[PDB]
């Protein structure tokens, strides 16, 4: 039984203009574990972005933590993209400075 | 309480010439060792670099033979199931010992699955198993094999790395929390890069447990080794200071409450 990928978008320390930080990309909950998974920056996939070894829950569902450092701008809008053996076209989460 | 988890993998995919084998290693919300076929046995944890290379030989040495064994294993059961040879197939495995504060046994944990086909599991009672589906469903001192590994050399395993990383691995980091206000109204409760992740948020509308007309999302990492964790709830606009939210957490020195400020 095939299970589609849950997502969040978020900071590692609270959105600071202008200040470095880490961008974080979420998936967990998903099987299997073929999944992809980018950060875009205004639409762009971002280059250098490492992610955490897959490991599974309880339930057998995987997960993984995909992140790369940041300096947000009042400007850049960035997101998460991500495709999944249940996904038909790739999901995509805008990061929301508030969450 | 602590656990010291071991997960193995095997991957299959639609088109992969050969089975995909991964093997990662925790203790307790700390990942420290990793294999992984598509590659030898690599450290996770800053602390692990204190071990002899004659250690990540032997590790890579196990990895290596466990890869085998496990390939060979989903192969077999994706045969008895008389499954799609070429499509997806999961062979996923824990193991683990459960050790008190005080280095002392308390439990273990074994289960197996070709996912969606098969479960072997050993019960609590660590001594007897839990068949499910055709194969293992017909499965047959393989018992006592676990009783020990888990109490003996996993135990034993597991005390030599809190030995190792105690500093890191017994550490207590508070909550950084704070509360926001959102206009439709919904107050939202942050707890953020604390660590253990065990942690507690909940809402209270003057001063009463208040229940159900909120949120109670899922912990996610920090990226760092430490937690996020949020909570909100929705309430009339201006009617708000009725609800306080109340922070609980082994880093603090007692109960913090807040409001929205
Ligand atoms: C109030 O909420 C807490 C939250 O777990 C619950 O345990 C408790 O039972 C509730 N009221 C009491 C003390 O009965």
């Amino acid at each position: 039984i095939q299970r589609t990928p849950k997502i969040q978008v978020y900071s590692r320390h609270p959105a600071e203009n202008g200040k470095s930080n880490f961008l974080n990309c979420y998936v967990s909950g998903f099987h299997p574990s073929d999944i992809e998974v980018d950060l875009l920056k205004n639409g762009e996939r971002i280059e250098k972005v490492e992610h955490s070894d897959l490991s599974f829950s309880k339930d057998w569902s995987f997960y993984l933590l995909y992140y790369t450092e940041f300096t947000p701008t009042e400007k850049d809008e960035y997101a998460c993209r991500v495709n999944h053996v249940t996904l038909s076209q790739p999901k995509i989460v805008k990061w929301d400075r508030d969450m | 309480s602590h656990w010291l988890k071991t997960f193995r993998i095997v991957i299959m995919e639609p088109g992969i010439l050969e089975p995909r084998f991964i093997q990662v290693s925790y203790v307790d919300s700390i990942q420290y060792q990793g294999f992984d076929s598509r590659s030898g046995m690599q450290p996770r944890a800053a602390w692990m670099k204190q071990e002899p290379p004659e250690y990540w030989k032997n590790e890579t040495e196990h990895a290596m033979g466990a890869s085998l064994l496990a390939r060979r294993t989903l192969i077999y059961m994706v045969t008895e199931n008389n499954n799609k040879k070429n499509d997806y197939h999961t062979l996923q495995e824990v193991f683990g010992c459960n050790v008190a504060h005080d280095g002392s046994f308390l439990g273990g944990h074994y289960g197996l699955t070709y996912y969606g086909y098969d479960y072997i599991i050993l019960n609590e009672d660590l001594n007897s198993w839990t068949t499910e589906g055709k194969v293992g469903g017909k499965f047959n001192s393989v018992t006592e094999g676990w009783r020990t590994y888990l109490k003996g050399e996993c135990t034993e395993r597991f005390l030599r790395c809190l030995d190792l990383g105690k500093e890191t691995l017994l550490r207590s980091d508070a909550p950084r929390t704070h509360v926001t206000h959102k206009v439709t109204v919904t107050l939202r409760c942050w707890a953020l890069g604390f660590y253990p992740a065990d942690i507690t948020l909940t809402w209270k509308r003057d001063g009463k447990n208040h229940t159900q007309d909120m949120e109670l999302p899922d912990t996610r990492p920090a990226g760092d080794g430490t937690f996020q964790k949020w909570a909100a709830v929705v309430v009339p606009f201006g009617e708000e200071l009725r609800y306080t939210c109340h922070v609980h957490h082994e880093g603090l020195p007692g109960p913090l409450t807040l409001k929205w400020g």
